[PDB]
């Protein structure tokens, strides 16, 4: 079994440096071309760069966004390939998978990605928001929870007794560079005044952890 | 760089549909055409080398086809396993490149969405901003119209939208639109109101309140 471990992802200033490492299982590891590739919502997926095997001088190659910014190298004796990245920008943001290249051909086998965050934005656990049931069959609420960074946060409702209707969007950045969503569930509206409906919001990179209880105003 | 256009970005499939879909390189790449298959959380994982090659272990309903520049992937009979990201990429010539991808849904029968306003709370308006949400509620298919208005004028550029991932159960999409406003512009007006379109609603659904009021 082919195995690709990638580690050292994080979130990191403009500016900054970081170092990403992959480990590799299952095939003769100095016989092959490793690279990293990259993924983002707004350009997809991008390779970016890639080292040869020694026995062809292990030849780097790098996209040119990245080019003279990061560097790529490999220590055979370890099985790792490693991304060296400087003067990071926010759009270097990403997913990186370390991936193998089958001597010029396909990506035959890719790694679980470790996500780089290029951010300016200070940690910064989230504000929660009633979205209280109108007073007007089915009725909706739930919480806004805003200006938190970076992701994730998790909500659950009732402790997690109440998951039946609950949706709980994508968080949303914005121009602050502070991320927002809201979460919502469907209750029967004969329900509303036999039934709590608290939402339990969990910001780990803060250690905020906010109960919020929705009723109707 | 080559670039690989694929359509659609989205296709719909109804389970046991053979389907098909495009990619389209801006210049010839001969054969060397390789697809990979994303699922949600995962990894690429590569399907078809070279066009028309099926990888080891990969399912007989996947086949690929095209030489040239234009090329296709087809599933004869797609199974729920296969919902998922579809993405090409091109070895023939340096750099290697992907197309922007296209993603496989579940096609189901039009449900119209169900739809809340929610004002800013008072505790949100003490902290001086406002946020109006707007909630689209399990609907079908993802296409919907949102428009804000505020004492009659048509909002730009304060909102955004944000839409789940496809439910497992019921095949639909919910939807926020959330306006944001400073406090001070907020209690300038009186009227907000969001209007939606959908294939759904046979007339398009507004749903508002004056600012203030219950």
């Amino acid at each position: 079994e082919v195995k690709l471990e990638e580690s050292g992802g994080g979130l990191v200033q403009p500016g900054g440096s970081m170092k990403l490492s992959c480990v590799a299982s299952g095939f003769i590891f100095s016989n092959h071309w490793m690279n990293w590739v990259r993924q983002s919502p707004e350009k997809g997926l991008e390779w970016v760069a890639e080292i040869r095997s020694k026995s062809i001088n292990s030849a780097t190659h790098y996209a040119e966004s990245v080019k003279g910014r990061f560097t790529i190298s490999r220590d055979d004796s370890k099985s790792a390939v490693y991304l060296q990245m400087t003067d990071l920008r926010t759009e270097d943001t990403g997913v990186y998978y370390c991936s193998r290249n089958y001597y010029g051909s396909t990506y035959d086998y890719w790694g679980q990605g470790t996500t780089l965050t290029v951010s300016s934005a200070s940690t910064k656990g989230p504000s929660v928001f009633p979205l209280a049931p109108s007073s007007k069959g089915t009725a909706a609420l739930g919480c806004l929870v805003k200006d938190y960074f970076p992701e994730p946060v998790t909500v659950s409702w009732n402790s997690g007794a109440l998951t039946s209707g609950v949706h709980t969007f994508p968080a949303v950045l914005q121009s602050s560079g502070l991320y927002s969503l809201s979460s919502v569930v469907t209750v029967p509206s004969s329900s509303l005044g036999t039934q709590t409906y608290i939402c339990n919001v969990n910001h780990k990179p803060s250690n905020t952890k906010v109960d919020k209880k929705v009723e109707p105003k | 760089d080559i670039l690989l256009t694929q359509s659609p970005a989205i296709l719909s499939v109804s389970p046991g549909e053979r389907v098909s879909f495009s990619c389209r390189a801006s210049q010839f790449v001969g054969s060397s055409i390789h697809w990979y298959q994303q699922r949600t959380n995962g990894s690429p994982r590569l399907l078809i080398k070279y066009a028309s090659e099926s990888m080891s272990g990969i399912p007989s309903r996947f086949s690929g086809s095209g030489s040239g520049t234009d090329f296709t992937l087809s599933i004869n009979t797609v199974e729920s396993e296969d919902i998922a990201d579809y993405y090409c990429q091109q070895s023939h010539s340096w750099p290697f490149t992907f197309g922007s991808g296209t993603n496989l849904e579940v096609k189901r029968t039009v449900a119209a969405p169900s739809v809340f306003i929610f004002p800013p709370s008072d505790e949100q308006l003490k902290s001086g901003t406002a946020s109006v949400v707007c909630l689209l509620n399990n609907f079908y298919p993802r296409e919907a119209k949102v428009q804000w208005k505020v004492d009659n004028a048509l909002q730009s550029g304060n909102s955004q939208e944000s839409v789940t991932e496809q439910d497992s159960k019921d095949s639909t999409y919910s939807l926020s639109s959330t306006l944001t406003l400073s406090k001070a512009d907020y209690e300038k007006h009186k009227v907000y109101a969001c209007e939606v379109t959908h294939q759904g609603l046979s007339s398009p659904v507004t749903k508002s309140f004056n600012r203030g009021e219950c």
